[PDB]
């Protein structure tokens, strides 16, 4: 009859196990109440990880946040925060992108535009309802090479942003720091990760002549309205 | 003989059981503090 | 609440972190992060009182721990008087108490009400303005002192309705959202309460819509057919 | 050898407990956020109720609810008890033959004979909308449904005299997606853009009802017997199929087998917590409670009637100020025989009670018809089976089941609909009978890829966004399917359009090459 005792102990211990939740932990979402949490967060539909490919348990941290309809300027800075405390951020609204036209401003006579249309001249038009700007700010040389281009915050925060934030607003982001913490631009016969980039951080070498520079570090974007249209051969057609 | 063990691996079974419905509350309540962490 | 803990064994410090904030080797898997944490745990001991448990040979700890008061007499919380405020600046500073104490606020409880678990479940899955019946509902959880007053307060929340807002600012096109809804007047003492409540919501709203989206409350008293309207923006924005 | 076998009887069930991982909790919240996922689905059937021709001056309507019993089923003899779901507008005609054929402009032409009653009162007859039911195999019905109801190019009315050539007004349209039908006690919701989904992986049958519209302002010559219309379509249709006068149905409707039971006084002696719901006749071994409809008694104040707990918690309102008027509420739990036990939550109560038939033999259902409907109407109609009976389909109730049907509700969901893997495993929550057909189009899905839409309105940037998915037309029957399929995936998807943003629809069939589309989803909603 040992086994009786055994096994009855065995199950007193994995019931208990049951709803202890930081024993459960695992260091990532393994178990059972991990994945639960996370199909609060709308992440509960396996496939979709590999869609991410970070640590999703990292998330968890986030999840209040997740619970919201919308997405606030509080949670980006969370994000920022989380990564690399001590590093500061700012958000601000409305910032301003420029839209190619498809077609240009013409005048016509039999189908001519209508001002209720709020035309622009034809070359580019303006989008301050697409944008928003993530403004970073730290106070020593390990976080600003985190955060450059090919540093691994630079790559954690785009892989957060891309749930977080996912396809409904683009963000772009910049990094204001002391001129001291900044490399000197230098070529090389071969490109790499840390290089330099001409338009972002390729800051020359000063004569010894810090103040601080604002430099570039990317932007988000999801979906990149690229053309495969396809035009069409059919549609949903049904006059009910 | 095994109709008293069975009495007695009953009442064992009956506690198990019990428990496995008494600190459900628990688990319930952390997973929501977890989430709107002033509720507790 | 436990702020810190640190220890200190054969190994150094013992640097632990609260689990609640997922560690970071732990959800982040990355170099150069702790691996060790502590959770806190209460129970209703026999005076009442929270039994405070930690989570974790002879491993020494420092706690940090905040404290407050217990189960104090009723009477005495409301005819406590303030003894003086510590000299540490230069002048004597005398004080004045301005109110009476408002004693300890326990979140509400019946049975345990496994209703408010769902509730705030369910919350999780609705957005606030999509009526009435579920604003009511929401506010309603934080009402923690069980007041009447702030019943009828939020019973007279009669109805939501929203529109999209077309607005321009500095030359550029907006987009906004216009948040109306119906109060009975009866609910509140005039328009001192109306007007601080409406404050109060129009704050609440900014920190709950999304980005990109300038919010404006317009609270209409049914009895009289008058409103009171909130139309301004704190936020950052069109930095370019 | 007793002793063993008690001992791990009853290990194995209370491990079995702890596996499930949390329904208690999980099953109550889902039930507040799909009103319809702690439900099973009835058995049902499609009957045809065909009254005598011959004789017969006035239209007559058909009630909902009208019950067709079956003939004795499986052990102990009992039967099954089957409703329409809609009510029936019977008029004096019948579909006499049905002839496909081909014109010498290449154009094919599907022929319908018909025949009117001798004493047919075409002031009473209700040509406005005619239901006619598609009842051959799914092969060759997908694509009569589309080459009738989308491919449609003319349509002629042939009368007596070689008036052949009547040209008609009308069109064809399909029924499966009416909002008065719904097939289940759900007139609250209205989710259609979910309900669909369960209903095109279940009981498909119910899509391939198509109406033709328009006879209301068509004018005939009054006759006795024969007439024949002709569809006309833009195709040639596919060379190889079969043609039969069976294939056409008129008179039929779905019904499924609820009914309902004996409402019994409850009683209590004391609030001792919950109490059990239990029918008379349950010995057959068959009934079983589907749902509680209504909670009506009398006490010392009058009749005591009680309020749906869940009337208040849908809402999600001040429950602490609505709950005080007499709520009552329901929870559901499987037996030791694997049958559904009812208890309630709250003197004599009169509780009006919905069943229907539990466990059964399979084989034996399949091959039982259907009795006599209930003479209720006057032209004694008779019954016919136009399609073998389903057996009840239960819900999976496994993994993380529960979590994953949470999940896929939120607005936001949309932004890791993004891939194959991902649409397949959110379809797959609705296919709660797994067999051959539904894992064939299911796993047919071979991409999924997300475009951006911009343009300008009004002076304002408009996002949008366009979800392409690559479909293996091999998982389909032919473009019927494939179409069927498209046209309920597109009122599904618009259940995420956004204020902020619109979602289209975009399939490629991936044997051809051939895109088809959708028009925009658009919905000025709060982002849930």
């Amino acid at each position: 009859l040992d086994i009786f005792s055994h096994r009855l102990i065995t199950q007193y211990y994995r019931i208990w196990r049951k709803y202890s939740y930081p024993a459960t932990f695992e260091a990532g979402g393994q178990d059972k109440t991990s994945q639960y949490l996370l199909g609060l967060a709308r992440l509960g539909i396996p496939g979709c990880a590999q869609n991410i490919a970070t640590p999703v348990s990292r998330f968890l941290a986030l999840l209040p946040l997740m619970l919201l309809p919308g997405r606030t300027a509080e949670g980006l800075t969370s994000l920022v925060t989380l990564l690399a405390p001590g590093t500061q951020a700012r958000v601000w609204h409305h910032d301003r992108r420029r839209i190619p036209l498809k077609t240009p401003l013409t005048m016509r006579v039999h189908h001519p535009v209508s001002l209720k249309s709020r035309p622009v001249m034809g070359d580019h038009a303006t989008d301050v309802n697409g944008q928003v700007l993530l403004q970073l700010s730290t106070q020593t040389g390990s976080e600003v090479q985190g955060w450059l281009p090919g540093g691994h915050l630079y790559s954690d925060l785009l892989a957060l942003l891309h749930v977080y934030l996912g396809s409904r607003l683009d963000v772009r982001l910049q990094l204001c720091v002391e001129r001291s913490l900044l490399p000197d631009a230098r070529l090389s016969c071969r490109p790499a990760a840390g290089s330099p980039q001409l338009g972002r951080t390729a800051v020359m070498r000063t004569q010894a002549k810090a103040r601080v520079m604002t430099i570039s570090l990317g932007r988000y974007q999801r979906v990149q309205e690229h053309y495969q249209r396809k035009e069409t051969q059919e549609n949903g057609d049904y006059r009910w | 003989c095994v109709e008293r063990l069975f009495e007695g691996f009953a009442f064992s079974m009956g506690r198990l059981r019990q428990k496995i419905d008494d600190d459900l509350p628990e688990l319930t309540e952390s997973l929501v503090s977890m989430l709107w962490p002033h509720y507790l | 609440s436990v702020d810190a803990v640190t220890g200190s064994g054969r190994t150094g410090s013992a640097e632990y972190v609260p689990f609640t904030s997922f560690r970071h080797r732990g959800g982040m898997l990355r170099h150069d992060a702790p691996e060790r944490y502590y959770h806190t745990r209460v129970k209703r001991g026999v005076t009442g009182m929270y039994d405070t448990w930690l989570i974790l040979e002879r491993e020494t700890l420092s706690l940090r721990i905040t404290g407050t008061n217990g189960q104090l007499p009723r009477r005495a919380l409301q005819s406590t008087l303030l003894d003086r405020c510590e000299q540490v600046l230069q002048a004597p500073v005398s004080v004045r108490n301005l109110c009476k104490p408002t004693l300890p606020v326990y979140p509400p409880t019946e049975d345990r009400f496994h209703w408010r678990v769902m509730s705030h479940l369910g919350t999780g899955f609705l957005n606030m303005l999509s009526s009435a019946e579920v604003l009511r509902g929401t506010l309603a959880l934080y009402n923690w002192r069980d007041d009447e007053l702030n019943h009828r307060r939020l019973d007279a929340i009669l109805a939501v309705q929203h529109h999209r807002i077309q607005r321009f600012e500095k030359g550029f096109l907006l987009r906004g959202l216009d948040v109306e809804v119906t109060l009975d007047g009866n609910g509140f003492a005039g328009e001192g309460d109306i007007h601080l409540f409406g404050e109060m919501l129009n704050r609440f709203l900014a920190l709950y819509a999304d980005m990109n989206q300038f919010n404006q409350l317009t609270l209409i008293v049914q009895p009289e057919g008058k409103c009171i309207r909130w139309k301004e923006n704190h936020n950052p924005r069109l930095p370019g | 050898e007793r002793l063993f076998e008690g001992f791990a009887f009853s290990m194995g069930r209370l491990r079995q407990k702890i596996d499930d991982d949390l329904p208690e909790l999980t099953e109550s919240l889902v039930s507040m956020l799909w009103p319809h996922y702690l439900r099973t689905i009835p058995s049902l059937s499609v009957v045809a109720l065909t009254p005598r021709l011959s004789v017969m001056k006035m239209a007559e309507t058909v009630p909902a609810g009208l019950e067709v019993t079956s003939r004795p089923v499986g052990p102990g003899n009992t039967v099954c008890r089957y409703r329409t779901t809609r009510a029936i507008p019977l008029n004096p005609l019948a579909v006499e033959k049905v002839v496909m054929t081909t014109e010498p402009d290449g154009r094919s032409v599907l022929k319908i004979g018909f025949a009117c009653s001798e004493l047919a009162d075409w002031s009473q007859v209700d040509l406005h909308r005619l239901s006619l039911y598609l009842a051959a195999e799914a092969p060759v019905s997908s694509t009569l449904h589309l080459m009738m109801t989308k491919r449609l190019a003319a349509l002629y009315l042939r009368l007596p005299g070689n008036d052949e050539r009547i040209r008609i007004d009308g069109w064809f349209s399909p029924g499966g997606f009416a909002e008065e039908d719904r097939l289940w006690p759900k007139g609250d919701s209205a989710f259609s853009g979910y309900q669909l989904l369960l209903e095109y992986f279940t009981f498909r049958e119910k899509f391939m009802f198509v109406h033709l519209n328009g006879l209301e302002n068509v004018s005939l010559p009054a006759g006795i017997s024969g007439f024949d219309l002709e569809v006309v379509l833009s195709q040639p249709w596919p060379a190889d199929l079969p043609v039969t006068d069976d294939a056409l149905c008129l008179h039929c409707v779905p019904v499924i087998n609820l009914f309902t039971l004996e409402a019994d006084p409850l009683i209590i002696n004391g609030l001792e917590s919950e109490y059990l719901l239990r029918p008379k006749r349950l010995q057959d071994g068959y009934t079983e409670i589907y749902s509680v409809d209504a909670v009506t008694g009398s006490g010392r104040t009058g009749s005591a009637e009680y309020v749906p707990f869940t009337s208040f918690r849908h809402r999600g309102g001040m429950l602490r100020h609505d709950a005080p008027e007499r709520y009552y509420h329901t929870r559901v739990k499987r037996g030791v025989t694997g049958m559904y036990d009812t208890w309630l939550i709250l003197e004599t109560l009169s509780l009006r009670i919905t069943g229907t038939n539990g466990q059964l033999p399979r084989r034996a259902l399949q091959s039982t018809l259907l009795d006599r409907c209930e003479q209720v109407l006057q032209a004694p109609v008779s019954v016919r089976n136009l399609c073998k009976p389903t057996l009840p389909v239960y819900p999976p109730t496994e993994d993380r089941f529960h979590w994953r049907v949470m999940s896929h509700l939120g607005t936001g969901f949309l932004n890791m609909l993004s891939s194959a893997e991902v649409l397949r495993g959110t379809l797959a929550l609705y296919n709660w009978r797994d067999d051959e057909l539904n894992h064939r189009r299911l796993d047919a899905i071979l991409a999924v890829q997300h475009h951006r839409i911009q343009r300008f309105e009004k002076g304002f940037l408009l996002r949008g966004l366009d979800v392409e998915v690559t479909l293996d037309g091999n998982g389909f029957a032919g473009e019927g399917d494939i179409h069927l399929f498209g046209e309920m995936l597109n009122r599904f998807l618009a259940l995420y359009a956004d204020m902020n943003q619109f979602n289209q629809l975009t399939l490629i069939v991936q044997p051809e090459g051939k895109c088809i589309r959708w028009k925009e989803n658009h919905n000025p909603r709060l982002p849930g």
